[PDB]
């Protein structure tokens, strides 16, 4: 596709065949003049028909055992685009058969390879979305954790909070640290990094300020007003950063 | 969740094969 592919894995598996339609363009219809031969294709669009109903089968399998209900919704309309692809791939080797000069043929293998990229690369996007989403709840997730910071007031409620956010902040920073990974858009992996790292050194001034505040309140005379807004100011800040991330997931040029 | 990575793999492979058998 014109677009950068989204992420590497997808780059890794359709950048070759972007490529090769591109040089069988330059060749054919919209090139140079091959009105010279083209061989039998019958064979290698076999092959293709029998990739093309496994793709279909695995998808399938994806479609009835996932929760995401936008993955069952958008999938399906690429298994008919990568299945229409293929049956002008089948009729373009029919019409080579019978004259390997046919121009339709040279038409048909064109748009049904880029049909097949296309719905590939639709597919592909659809899975990533569902993929993207799935670190999009961990990180609200958080964000509503991080919304309950204000009740802690024992010292004991305080060692239970930390409990849990510990694991959380740990299995979302993973998350980001693989999905940054995969970004094929430099500038998205930065802010990524630099939301995480700002909501990572945040965490221990949270519990620091969440303890202050809680010997604080079980302490008299009045330091008490003050604990309060640096505990909010930490709780704005990560919320802010999380919602920056949560943001830049979502961003795309599609590809 | 590679098998559908997979399975795209493989409809890949196909398609850049047929595309350099088309090569006259």
């Amino acid at each position: 596709a014109m677009p950068v592919f989204h992420t590497r894995t997808i780059e890794s598996i359709l950048e070759p065949v972007a490529q090769q339609i591109s040089h069988l363009v330059i060749m054919h219809e919209e090139g140079e003049v091959d009105g010279k031969a083209i061989p039998d294709l019958t064979a290698p669009v076999s092959a293709v028909q029998a990739a093309v109903s496994n793709l279909v089968r695995v998808g399938k399998e994806t479609v009835q055992t996932t929760e995401d209900q936008i993955l069952k919704r958008d999938m399906p309309p690429a298994f008919i685009k990568v299945e229409n692809a293929c049956t002008k791939l089948v009729r373009a080797a029919q019409m080579l058969q019978a004259d390997p000069y046919s121009v339709p043929a040279r038409d048909y293998l064109i748009d049904g390879s880029r049909g097949i990229l296309s719905g590939t690369s639709d597919l592909l996007l659809t899975f990533d979305e569902a993929e993207v989403r799935k670190i999009i709840r961990v990180c609200k997730g958080i964000l509503e954790y991080l919304t309950v910071a204000e009740v802690v007031e024992t010292m004991e409620d305080l060692v239970t909070y930390t409990k849990n956010l510990g694991p959380g902040m740990t299995k979302m920073a993973k998350m980001i640290d693989e999905r940054q990974q995969e970004l094929t858009h430099q500038e998205h992996r930065v802010m990524l990094v630099n939301s995480m790292n700002t909501v990572k050194e945040l965490l221990p001034v949270l519990i620091s300020a969440m303890k202050i505040f809680v010997t604080t309140k079980n302490t008299k005379s009045q330091g008490i007003e003050e604990a309060l807004k640096n505990r909010n100011f930490t709780v704005e800040k990560m919320s802010a950063e999380i919602n920056e991330i949560i943001r830049v997931l979502q961003l795309t040029s599609w590809d | 969740g590679r098998p559908l990575l997979q399975a795209a793999k493989g409809l890949a492979g196909a398609v850049s094969e047929l595309l350099r058998s088309a090569q006259p």
